[PDB]
């Protein structure tokens, strides 16, 4: 079984740069080495095979080299319609088998998230459970850390995060991060705040409230 | 041109069977090998079966020889995939691949069903709750949303205002919760002064439970 | 079933003068037993066997490595393709009858 190897995993450019995508193979693959593009909820696209031979359809700025263990695709010049995920494939054996991926984002300037705190519904309430959302809109990069603090004290579980795509009109992400919590012990604690770290902080931003005001 | 349709992905419990469909058109499915793939939610791709359209040459990966089968109809011009003893390393979204060139192998794939999602869990059907999220916060605009939370199984569609909202409306891909439950949310950012003459409500869609929940958000 | 894995051709298409060609085929896998996939062809998108093939049902018999098998061919007069192999590896020989 030929395993493929893409590197690397995630690389930031501009619209208008010229990117290389490595992906390597622990056998000899003479030319039968096909690239796959795929953007987030979306089918794959075929792009090339034989490694340098372009599909019907696909833009000039895409080419592709290498031979035997080694290949690389190449952007001559990026494109929107070019940020996503591409995989490469080898067709020398029976197991056809994939690369693991590589996510080409979109660079843009550090910009801060917005952070806005939810209180668990009335409605929510009546059925025994209450959730604390902590949302941070618009921020770049995607890096970024959610503090949970019931009391000022470092609560830790029952805590998941969720990350949007990078949006197509600003490029930023959005993270959204869920404390579910037992009306019980919800009622047991006063103070419930998240606490966010993000490069374009200067200071950790905590958003924060008490139960009933 | 080519189209690609895949059907009959749905919840099973382990150990249950199902089978796949891909309704195909555009092109000779008769002439053309035809692949079966599969794509686990936020993984990489996988090479599951290929069959030759001729039907002489069937081929399967280690993972699953024994454990599907793969088949076709050229008359209806559907390709199928028996898949028995299901494991739950076997949720993932099952794609439809047509070859690039006639009378292949299935060597590789130059077209793309938009793939249907099978899910193996020995948890039950059910629809979502929709709570409200109030916008209280005040960072530049009126931020506000709603928690689709305890539903099974994936997928959930939700708009805003039937579609009549989509400048700065943010859906969150589904976390799958320790009880065995996924839950999102969809937040909307809106300028704050429109708070005491716009109305919110919510879109959201469970087709697996059939639930259609509107939600009213106000402050 | 078929073989499955590409052939390596290990002389040129030979004539005989018997009107009909001759090629030695090297098998590279080892997948047993299988049918040699082999036809004379017009054209490289309608693979129309416009050529009797003479040796009767070509077969790699061994189950080993690097078999050898010779198989016989009578093209039609005129312009032709002799295909062997299936998918992105299959080696197309165009060839000329009289």
């Amino acid at each position: 079984d030929i395993q493929m190897t893409q590197s690397p995993s995630t690389l930031s450019a501009s619209v208008g740069d010229r990117v290389n995508i490595t992906c390597r193979a622990s056998q000899s693959i003479n030319q039968w080495l096909a690239w796959y593009q795929q953007k987030p909820g979306k089918a794959p696209k075929f792009l090339m095979y034989k490694a340098s031979t372009l599909e019907t359809g696909v833009p000039s700025r895409f080419s592709g080299s290498g031979s035997g263990t080694e290949f690389t695709l190449t952007i001559s010049s990026l494109q929107p319609d070019d940020f996503a995920t591409y995989y490469c494939q080898h067709y020398f054996s029976y197991p056809w088998t994939f690369g693991q991926g590589t996510k080409v984002e979109i660079k843009r300037t550090v910009a801060a998230p917005s952070v806005f705190i939810f209180p668990p519904s009335d409605e929510q309430l009546k059925s025994g459970t209450a959730s604390v959302v902590c949302l941070l809109n618009n921020f770049y990069p995607r890096e970024a850390k959610v503090q949970w603090k019931v009391d000022n004290a470092l609560q830790s579980g029952n805590s998941q995060e969720s990350v949007t795509e990078q949006d197509s009109k600003d490029s930023t992400y959005s993270l959204s991060s869920t404390l579910t919590l037992s009306k019980a012990d919800y009622e047991k604690h006063k103070v419930y705040a998240c606490e966010v770290t993000h490069q374009g902080l200067s200071s950790p931003v905590t958003k924060s409230f008490n139960r009933g005001e | 041109e080519v189209q690609l349709l895949e059907s009959g992905g749905r919840l099973v419990q382990p150990g249950g069977s199902l089978t796949l469909s891909c309704a195909a058109s555009g092109f000779p499915f008769s002439t053309y090998a035809m692949s079966w793939l599969r794509q686990a939610p936020g993984k990489g791709l996988e090479w599951v079966s290929g069959i030759t359209g001729d039907s002489g040459s069937t081929y399967y990966a280690a993972s699953v020889k024994g454990r599907f089968t793969i088949s076709r109809d050229n008359s209806k011009n559907t390709l199928y995939l028996q898949m028995n003893s299901l494991t739950a390393d076997d949720t993932a979204v099952y794609y439809c691949a047509k070859d690039r060139l006639h009378s292949g192998l299935g060597e590789l794939f130059s077209y793309w069903g938009q793939g249907t999602l099978v899910t193996v869990s020995s948890a039950s059907t059910k629809g979502p709750s929709v709570f409200p999220l109030a916008p209280s916060t005040s960072g530049g605009t009126a931020a506000l949303g709603c928690l689709v939370k305890d539903y099974f199984p994936e997928p959930v569609t939700v708009s805003w205002n039937s579609g009549a909202l989509t400048s700065g409306v943010h859906t969150f891909p589904a976390v799958l919760q320790s009880s065995g439950l996924y839950s999102l949310s969809s937040v909307v950012t809106v300028p704050s002064s429109s708070l005491g003459t716009q109305t919110y409500i919510c879109n959201v869609n469970h087709k697996p439970s059939n639930t259609k929940v509107d939600k009213r958000v106000e402050p | 079933g078929v073989c499955s894995k590409a052939f390596k051709f290990l002389g040129t298409p030979a004539d005989t003068g018997h009107g009909t060609v001759v090629l030695e085929l090297q098998y590279t896998g080892t997948d047993g037993p299988c049918k040699v996939p082999i036809s004379s062809v017009a054209s490289l998108n309608d693979l129309t066997p416009v050529g009797r093939l003479v040796t009767v049902n070509p077969f790699v018999s061994v189950a080993t490595a690097n078999a050898k098998v010779l198989i016989e061919l009578e093209p039609p007069f005129g312009d032709s393709y002799i295909v062997v192999g299936r998918g992105e590896q299959q080696i197309n020989h165009h060839w000329h009858k009289s």
